[PDB]
DNA sequence: GACCTTCCCCTGATGGGAAGGTTTATAAT
DNA sequence: AAACCTTCCCATCAGGGGAAGGTC
């Protein structure tokens, strides 16, 4: 075989199933890791995660000063790494370890004096934490180390947990296969819900993990279908409404004999009737432009589609002729009227202007302009000046 | 622009095109239908849906264009920009490009000289791979599985990196140092022999150095960023009514986006491996299905078992882009309709319906109406032509006047499938076609349809008058014979006129002139067939080109005198004194053209038609049931043969004869009886009419209607008559090919059920063969045009005496085609001398028109060395001289005329008249014609009998007649019986050849396809490599051994042959190179290598001409020669010359080697390489041209890694971009334009 | 049936084959070869540039025709730009040089 | 002349609602 | 499929004001 679905179906066989002791003891390992974390918090998961991240932030703050002082005293001053670790281990609070390293009197010992100025203030940042967190710079590190160990325990146990029950995900996903969504998409969206179930399962309730994992995976597959199946995405609740309508119209088949009257579904369903026709008009799916056409020939639906945005040249020629005709006509009037018409309208100009807009730079404001236009249009209303343009209006 | 280039796409260059990143696989809203943010149709990434309008609607006009509204991030511009704006998707994990992996020459495969299978294994996340090992137990590249890698990390935590998946392949391509690796393979090719060391090395080095030349980087094989196609290229446009219509590209992109997003989510979500590896494989699958679907798994569209069409499928194939769109398009200003006869037309005009004329010439009519003040503006003229006002009709007459239109028959086999005519407005909806042109189109009035095209530009109107005009094309380009010739009723009327019968009214009387003959017939006094003799004045221009009229009285008929009035002035009236059927109405037309010229001949043919139609009309020329006269002897003949078979029946029932013996016996006797019956009815028909001469009986050629139709050539031939009035032979099955129970009945008596059922057997194979052949002939002619296009006449003269020796095809007893026909129209390679040596009949090189042909024909000459296209000193084209002359016009071929396309057409048009299968049926020599025995290349000796015997295998038997020409050619095997010898005088058939019996394709159209493809025969004959006595081998080990024995110097050559193959060569005899040690069918490669270019270019033409000679097809050898030239355009160097086993174009090897040989430097020796038409077409400088014709994916991939460049330098690539093709008028324009360029 | 100027296909600008009398006649590779056999460069170019593709050329030629001027300003066939976009939609980079 | 009540336009104030997200425990591979 | 809950966006309603109308 070649397809990757086979590379997955036969790969998951290497991980053995777990029941029933396996469930409980791997869950106990998970809880033991998280319980290692719980004691480390001493010195709903939503706030718990912020607490964890705050400890991590404190350790990052300390490590920043660590690496800064290290780059300053090793890269910028050439002191050996051992001479830094030996003198820095134990205090990590005061400046007592810097003056001693100066008194060492090795060649690098002089460059410490210059970085002493730059390290003193970095140390004040590091020391202040003690007055905030009520701990020494070493206890922070130790607590973080132990809690990271707890995380590692939880991680190994949870990966094993999901790997063991992977098969149930396929067992659930094979039921839904044909909904415009490929198979591996279904099994993966189900694995996501399987993980979400693992992280939110109490092994102490005594129930079998199968049920909870089943619920979560079923939800994670159905909702995922609603999300990613149709090319035009539809609100999640609308897919539920469509499925309900289809279920009712399916059940009423043997009742009405052939099919139900549309007004009935509004009765059987909770919704008034005027929305049902919209819900049915919405469900139309796109047709591939490669769909074969009549005579079962090579012609396809992507061929018979014209372009209607384009304007036929028969009309563009008329547009140009009207351009020229109005150009010759406006020149027949006066210069004042010509400018007024080419201003109120966008003729031969950047943009159209309003009444006060035109009156602004014409030295006589609104009403004057209103009197010119109505006059010029009157002067052009007359035949023997409107024939060539009158040929353009046909209704 | 002036060129096109193709290269790899770097990730940064990919982002360069993109104007935004696609994040969500959404298209439109589902209630507003607007383009969602970051969706495939996003107006922020690509552009607004509406022209000069913003999505939010805040910015609405041309007032402000360049601005990005802070509301929705849209810039108000032209909506058409959604056609040009690309996008990009940021792939979470690297993904390999399918083309660079699945293509036959896997790029990544032999780029790291890794195998394809192992790369595929690594990509599926089924194993690891090492990269940059340095000082490690393992190499820099290797494979290991899960357990192996498990305990491998503890060995060396650092300095040892082994990845898995696409990231691993990419990193292997990145840290790879191409120069370092390359700098080794060179030496690996030099020292070590054993071509296995030279199989892929000599190609891998090429790949490396070309990769470095292009400048692109190998890491780009793995796509970091995925480019997207503009939305208007894959529209979701609403299909009305209601339902939407999308592109499968959209579904593929949606899948890709979904999977990349899920991968990102899982990455942030911190999921274990198995899940993410499955997701990586899903993403790779989606990408590969989006690029080239079907190579792996053929993902399917929802709601269908139909696969969704991917990107690569929108380019390759007859359907798709290249063939279906760029090389051919639906065209405006065109129409279609049913054609019908109007004979009243001239040869240059055709009847065009007024309804079609109004629609086609609409813009011209609008403009003309607006010009003359008849319409205020364009809309008014539109409404006028819409209203069918009378005034417009005159206007139509004004605009159609002298405006040629192109008429096209649905199938276009050759260029004559399209010809221009002068429109003649007619009522009705039927198109009127000129009869004389029907032969060119191959179109009947049985319902065939034709299309029309209106030339727009002035240049096109001139090209439709000087080039494609109906009158400017009369004689075919494939052969000099005119394609415009009276077909059925014309020749029938003329044959009725020129016919003569004794005792006709007024026979023997005399008339003042032809006018009186007409006045005598039309008055009812004299008939039209009388043997009257009248006075006629014939014109002959002589002795200085000065016309001199000649007056005299001749032996003629009234009808021939009437027909003489149409003949132009310059003809001799000996052309009009005979039966005057079709076969020489043709020759009359040809002589009129090649004497008086084009202008007289056009009106001559028009008058021939005008008169023949009316005369055949007033002649009656009907057909009745009594016109088919069966022979009264037929009964007795049939009964005799029928009884004859009973003896054979008794013979087999006993065992005296076998089943096959008796079957052949019966079939032979029945065939002979059929001969007898047909002969009886023919003798009762041809001399049927007998009447009284001056009062006493005499028998003459008959006036029988059907027989007149047979004799004139207007319609059905003698084979039709034999079945019309006699037993219609015996039928043939699909195979078995002949049945013992013949058809006793003739069509007139009527068939009985059994015989009709037997006939349907042969009827089916006939009908079926035509239908499926239609499909394959197109393929053949298409390959032919593909291998020939860019070849154009580019030079005046090449200056080479090489040419080819033209000798008549004297096969067996007589000649199949004289030398005049194989030499006429071409140019001599060297001065032909009179048969008396050292003289001059023709100068060094000159075009041999009909006059030199006649001069040669008078003098005893069957030897003329003719310059040919195959051997020509021209580069990238052919010069007018060596090609020779040909056209509708009979002068030397012009310059810039694209001859390759017309040659492909000349070979493809007759391809539809061929057949799919042959199924042939059918010993001292007897010389026929009186002459002199002339032996050729024979060693002989005298023996006991005293006469002469042949000691050589090859021995030709020529005949030097009393004139000196050679009309006999016979081959005699080893040990013959020679009665005269070389240079003797034979009687009227003295037998000089005697020996013993023993001592001991399809073919057709498929055959033609095989010859042009240089396909190896089934059981090839092998050829000797050098002169010398042959030598045998060790023993039969597998096949056998054969040792070459050169005589003088280097004599190490050898070969191995199977003992199952019989041998023919002599053992202790000298045998030159290119000799048949083994009987069999020869291969083009072997002939070329062991005989030379001219020998093989003659073999190809002589063999491919036999299948066309079998069927009544005649084409000048010139087109086949140009095709053969295009085949052998490649060659391989031997000595590497001054600069770099390689294969290159012959012209380039010359431009590089001969110019340096002039420079006094070392010469480079090449070896002609013979390729088929499709294979020779596979190799072309232009990559666009190659990617258009075939194998788009592979060609484009290879040209991409090569970074190759295309300046288009040619025909197909020019039509692809819509430019003037470099030929004809395009040649005249390109010459001036290119002269000023690059200089 | 006959047609001077009708509608055009969306993705590739070519006159539609329908519907159905107003479809533009098909000019296949064989007809292009027929135009190539004769030396007819302007006929072929206007056949595959002004009459089918070249969204600008159609309008230009129509206006010129209605003005009594019979001259073509040929542009780039739209199908070729579509092909360039499609090829560029891969890891392939195809461009055009100076002018 | 003021006073009491009346008749129409901007800030936003919001109940309304569509689109979106998280749970669901028998066991269920 | 249901079940109760949060973010965002409507297109409309209580509230204010700037004056406006009508009269013992
Ligand atoms: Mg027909
Ligand atoms: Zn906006
Ligand atoms: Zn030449």
């Amino acid at each position: 075989t070649t397809d990757p679905v086979r590379m997955y179906m036969r790969e998951m066989g290497t991980v053995e199933l777990l029941t029933r002791e396996g469930e409980i003891d791997i869950a106990k390992r998970i809880e033991d890791g998280i319980n290692q974390v719980q004691c480390s918090v001493a010195e709903v998961p939503k706030q718990f995660d912020y607490l964890v991240n705050s400890m991590r932030v404190m350790m990052d703050r300390v490590r920043t000063q660590e690496r800064l002082i290290m780059k300053l005293c090793v890269e910028q001053c050439k002191m050996p790494k051992k001479n830094f670790i030996t003198l820095f281990t134990g205090n990590e609070t005061s400046d007592t370890w810097f003056n001693a390293a100066i008194a060492m009197n090795k060649p690098w010992s002089e460059k410490l004096h210059d970085v002493s100025e730059e390290v003193h203030r970095a140390l004040q940042k590091l020391q202040q934490i003690e007055e905030e967190t009520g701990l020494t710079i070493e206890q922070v590190k130790d607590i973080n180390r132990r809690m990271s160990i707890g995380e590692a325990k939880a991680r190994r146990a949870k990966k094993e947990m999901v790997e063991a029950n992977l098969r149930l995900v396929i067992s659930i996903a094979k039921k839904y296969t044909n909904r415009g969504l490929q198979f591996l998409d279904l099994i993966q969206e189900g694995n996501i819900g399987l993980m979400k179930a693992v992280d939110k399962f109490e092994y102490r309730r005594g129930y079998k993990f199968s049920t909870y994992a089943t619920w979560w995976i079923r939800q994670a597959i159905t909702r995922s279908i609603a999300d990613q199946a149709r090319t035009i995405r539809i609100p999640v609740h609308m897919i539920e409404t469509i499925n309900k309508l289809n279920r009712i119209s399916r059940q009423m088949l043997q009742e009405m004999g052939r099919e139900p009257t549309p007004e009935e579904l509004a009765e059987r369903m909770l919704m008034p009737e005027d929305k049902i026709r919209k819900v049915l008009k919405i469900a139309k799916e796109p047709i591939s432009m490669e769909t074969p056409i009549g005579d079962d020939e090579d012609s396809h639906l992507g061929d018979f589609i014209e372009d209607t945005t384009l304007e036929l040249p028969l009309d563009s020629a008329t547009t140009e002729s009207l351009r020229a005709a109005t150009h010759d006509v406006l020149a027949g009037l006066t210069a004042r009227e010509a400018k007024v018409l080419r201003m109120r309208f966008g003729i031969d100009m950047n943009t159209d202007y309003t009444l006060e807009e035109v009156g602004k730079q014409f030295d006589v404001t609104r009403e004057r302009i209103r009197q010119i236009e109505a006059k010029a249009l009157r002067k052009l209303r007359h035949p023997s000046r409107s024939e060539v343009l009158r040929s353009f209006l046909d209704d | 622009f002036d060129a096109i280039k193709i290269a790899l796409a770097s990730p940064d260059m990919i982002r360069s095109w993109s104007f935004g990143e696609v994040k969500k696989p959404e298209t439109i809203n589902y209630r507003t239908f607007k383009p969602e943010r970051d969706g495939l149709f996003c107006a922020r990434i690509f552009g607004p849906v509406k022209d000069y309008e913003c999505l939010c609607g805040k910015y609405k006009r041309l007032k402000h264009r360049g601005v990005i509204c802070e509301k929705c991030g849209v810039e108000v511009t032209q909506t058409k920009v959604r056609r040009e704006r690309m996008g990009h998707i940021e792939l979470a994990s690297p993904t390999a490009h399918i083309w660079f992996l699945k293509s036959l020459p896997s790029r990544i495969g032999l780029l790291l000289d890794m195998p394809l299978r192992d790369i595929e294994r690594v990509l599926y996340f089924e194993s690891y791979v090492v990269i940059e090992g340095g000082m490690t137990n393992l190499e820099r590249q290797q494979i290991l599985t899960e357990e192996q890698y498990l305990d491998a990390l503890e060995e060396f935590g650092d300095e040892f990196d082994a990845k898995m998946g696409a990231e691993a392949i990419q990193a292997l391509l990145k840290s790879m140092d191409l120069e370092q690796e390359c700098e080794q393979l060179r030496e690996e090719l030099n020292e070590t022999n054993s071509e296995t060391k030279r199989k892929k090395l000599t190609k891998r080095i090429k790949l490396l150095e070309a990769f470095v030349q292009s400048g692109n980087k190998p890491e780009w094989m793995i796509l970091t960023v995925l480019p997207v196609l503009p939305p208007d290229l894959r529209p979701l446009v609403p299909l009305d009514g209601g339902r939407f219509a999308t592109s499968d590209l959209n579904d593929l992109y949606r899948r890709v986006i979904n999977r990349n997003n899920r991968l990102k989510r899982l990455l942030d979500l911190a999921a274990p491996d198995i899940i993410v590896r499955n997701e990586k494989r899903m993403l790779q699958e989606a990408v590969d299905a989006l690029l080239d679907n079907g190579r792996r798994g053929r993902a399917i569209t929802g709601s269908n078992k139909r696969p969704l069409k991917s990107l690569a499928d929108m380019i390759k194939g007859k359907q798709g882009r290249f063939r279906q769109n760029l090389l051919g398009k639906r065209v405006d200003y065109s129409g279609r309709s049913v054609i019908t006869v109007g004979p009243y037309l001239r040869l240059h005009q055709c009847g065009l319906p007024k309804k079609m004329a109004l629609e086609l010439f609409k813009p011209f009519i609008y403009g003309k109406l607006e010009l003359r003040g008849l319409a205020t503006t364009i809309k008014a003229a539109k409404k006028m032509v819409e209203r069918e006002e009378a005034v417009v009709w005159d206007i139509l007459d004004e605009v159609i006047r002298e405006h040629p239109v192109l008429l096209n028959r649905a199938p276009t086999l050759h260029r004559l499938g399209i010809q221009a005519f002068e429109p003649v407005l007619i009522e009705g909806k039927a198109i009127q076609l000129h009869p004389l042109v029907c032969a060119a189109y191959n179109a009947d009035f049985d319902g065939d349809q034709m299309a029309v095209h209106v030339p727009l530009t002035l240049e096109a109107q001139l090209e439709a008058r000087a080039l494609m005009m109906s009158t400017n094309n009369i004689l075919s380009p494939a052969n000099g014979e005119p394609i415009i010739v009276p077909s059925q009723d014309v020749v029938l009327g003329l044959y009725y006129m020129t016919r003569d019968c004794v005792n006709a009214k007024g026979e023997g009387m005399v008339l003042t002139g032809p006018k009186e003959a007409e006045r005598l017939y039309r008055s009812g006094l004299a008939s039209l067939h009388a043997r009257v003799k009248v006075r006629i004045t014939e014109y002959e221009k002589d002795a200085n080109g000065e016309l001199v009229a000649k007056t005299s009285l001749k032996d003629t008929t009234v009808g021939r005198a009437i027909l003489w009035m149409i003949v132009p002035k310059g003809l001799p009236y000996s052309i009009v004194n005979q039966a005057l059927g079709k076969k020489a109405i043709s020759k009359m037309l040809n002589t009129c053209y090649r004497i008086l010229g084009l202008k007289p001949t056009v009106i001559f043919a028009d008058q021939i038609m005008y008169t023949g139609f009316a005369y055949a009309a007033r002649s009656g020329a009907s057909v009745g049931i009594d016109d088919m006269v069966i022979p009264e002897k037929k009964h007795e003949i049939i009964s005799e043969a029928e009884a004859e078979v009973a003896e054979i029946q008794e013979q087999f029932q006993s065992g005296l004869v076998t089943a096959g013996e008796r079957y052949n016996k019966v079939i032979d006797i029945w065939a002979a009886a059929n001969d007898r019956v047909s002969k009886a009815m023919m003798d009762n028909l041809q001399t049927e009419t007998v009447i009284n001469r001056d009062g006493q009986e005499e028998k003459q050629v008959s006036f029988n209607s059907i027989y007149m139709m047979a004799d004139s050539g207007a319609r059905g031939s003698a084979a039709q008559i034999r079945q019309l009035a006699g037993m219609r032979g015996l039928m043939a099955k699909p195979d078995g090919s002949i049945i013992e129970t013949p058809i006793t009945a003739n069509f007139r008596e009527g068939l009985n059920v059994l015989q009709y059922f037997i006939s349907t057997h042969g009827a089916r194979k006939g009908l079926a063969d035509t239908a499926l052949k239609t499909a394959n002939s197109g393929y053949l002619t298409r390959r032919l045009v593909d291998v020939a296009q860019d070849l154009v006449v580019t030079e005046d003269d090449c200056g080479t005496h090489e040419g080819i020796m033209m000798t008549p095809v004297i096969e067996g007893g007589d000649v199949k085609e004289p030398l005049r026909d194989r030499v006429l129209g071409r140019v001599t390679a060297e001065d032909v001398l009179k048969p008396g040596t050292a003289d001059i009949l023709v100068p060094r090189n000159t075009l041999l028109h009909e006059q030199w042909c006649d001069l040669l024909e008078e003098n005893s000459v069957d030897a003329v060395k003719v310059r040919s296209v195959v051997s020509c000193d021209t580069d990238f084209g052919v010069c007018a001289h060596c090609y020779g002359r040909d056209l509708a016009r009979g002068h030397i071929i012009n310059k810039g005329e694209a001859i390759g396309v017309i040659a492909a057409q000349s070979i493809g048009e007759p391809g539809t008249q061929l057949t799919m299968r042959t199924f042939h049926i059918g010993s001292s020599i007897q010389v026929k014609n009186k002459g002199s025995i002339k032996l050729s290349n024979v060693k002989s000796v005298v023996n006991s009998s005293g006469k002469l015997v042949i000691t050589s295998r090859n021995t030709e038997l020529k005949l030097i007649d009393e004139f000196g020409r050679t009309k006999e050619s016979y081959k005699v095997p080893y040990g013959a019986v020679l009665a005269k010898g070389d240079g003797e005088q034979v009687a009227g058939g003295e037998t000089v050849a005697n020996w013993d019996p023993h001592t001991m394709i399809t073919g057709g159209l498929p055959r033609v396809a095989d010859l042009f493809e240089a396909r190896r025969p089934k059981e090839p004959a092998i050829l000797a490599e050098i002169s010398g006595i042959v030598s045998f081998g060790k023993e039969t080990k597998g096949k056998r051994r054969l040792v070459i024995t050169p005589v003088d110097g280097s004599d190490p050559y050898e070969e191995m042959i199977p003992k199952w193959r019989q041998l023919n060569v002599f053992e202790g005899e000298r045998v030159e190179r290119g000799d048949v040690i083994s009987d069999g069918p020869e291969a083009p490669h072997d002939i070329l290598r062991l005989r030379g270019v001219h020998a093989v270019t003659r073999y190809i033409v002589n063999e491919v001409q036999d299948v066309y000679r079998l069927q009544g097809v005649k084409i000048n050898d010139k087109h086949i020669e140009v095709i053969v030239r295009q085949m052998l355009r490649k060659a391989t160097i031997v000595n590497a010359g001054s600069s770099d086993g390689e294969q290159v174009e012959y012209s380039r090897v010359k431009i590089a080697n001969r110019e340096l040989e002039a420079n006094g430097k070392v010469g480079a020796t090449y070896s002609r390489d013979l390729l088929g038409i499709t294979k020779a077409s596979l190799a072309t400088e232009s990559f666009i041209s190659a990617a258009s014709f075939q194998e788009t994916t592979r060609v484009l991939t290879e040209a991409a890694v090569a970074g190759k460049r295309d300046e288009l330098r040619g025909l197909k690539e020019n039509v692809i971009v819509g430019r003037l093709i470099p030929a004809g008028t395009g040649y005249a324009y390109h010459q001036d334009r290119m002269r000023r360029r690059a200089a | 049936h006959a047609r001077s100027t009708g509608s055009y296909s969306l993705v590739t600008q070519q006159p539609l084959g329908g519907k159905a009398q107003f479809g533009g006649q098909r000019f296949g590779e064989m007809e292009v070869w027929a135009l190539e056999a004769y030396g007819a460069a302007y006929t072929l170019q206007e056949m595959l540039t002004v009459k089918s593709d070249d969204v600008n050329g159609r309008t230009k030629m129509y206006k010129n025709i209605v003005d009594g001027n019979h001259q073509m300003e040929p542009g780039m066939p739209e199908s070729f730009n579509v092909l360039l976009k499609e090829i560029r939609s891969l890891g392939i980079n195809i461009e055009l040089e100076d002018e």
